[PDB]
């Protein structure tokens, strides 16, 4: 549901961090490999609430890369 | 999402006029490309590199689209 959908958002995002601060990936791979993973979760969930959280946790990692 | 994510991010970057915001969430799929890859441009041009780099990925995602 909703509210699941939004926990993998979460924590995906953090996955995706976790990566970068590590040296794994660099800043476009990280936004890549987000977008792709969060798209995937959105179009399975694809209430508003989901599409404004995914907005959200994009906007908060491209802020922390 | 991908055209709602592209808005806003070139909103909050201010890379997009108000008309160019709701061409990009209502237009046709080649104006939505359009006006992202100038958003992408006009981020890079203000210092929004991290935004150009995310709104970029959407764009080439509205393409594989």
């Amino acid at each position: 549901g909703v509210e699941a959908a939004k926990k993998e958002i979460k924590k995906l995002k953090e996955e995706v961090l976790k990566k970068y601060k590590k040296g794994e990936i660099n800043e476009e791979e990280a936004i890549k490999e987000f977008v792709e993973k969060a798209l995937k979760l959105v179009k399975a969930v694809g209430d508003e609430a989901v599409k404004k959280f995914a907005i959200e946790e994009a906007k908060a990692l491209v802020e922390e890369l | 999402v991908v055209r709602e994510a592209i808005a806003y991010f070139a909103k909050e970057a201010g890379a997009l006029s108000e008309a160019e915001l709701e061409k990009v969430k209502n237009g046709s799929n080649e104006e939505a490309i359009a006006l992202g890859e100038k958003a992408v441009a006009r981020a890079k041009a203000l210092g929004k590199e991290k935004e150009a780099k995310f709104i970029k990925v959407l764009v080439e995602e509205l393409k594989k689209e």
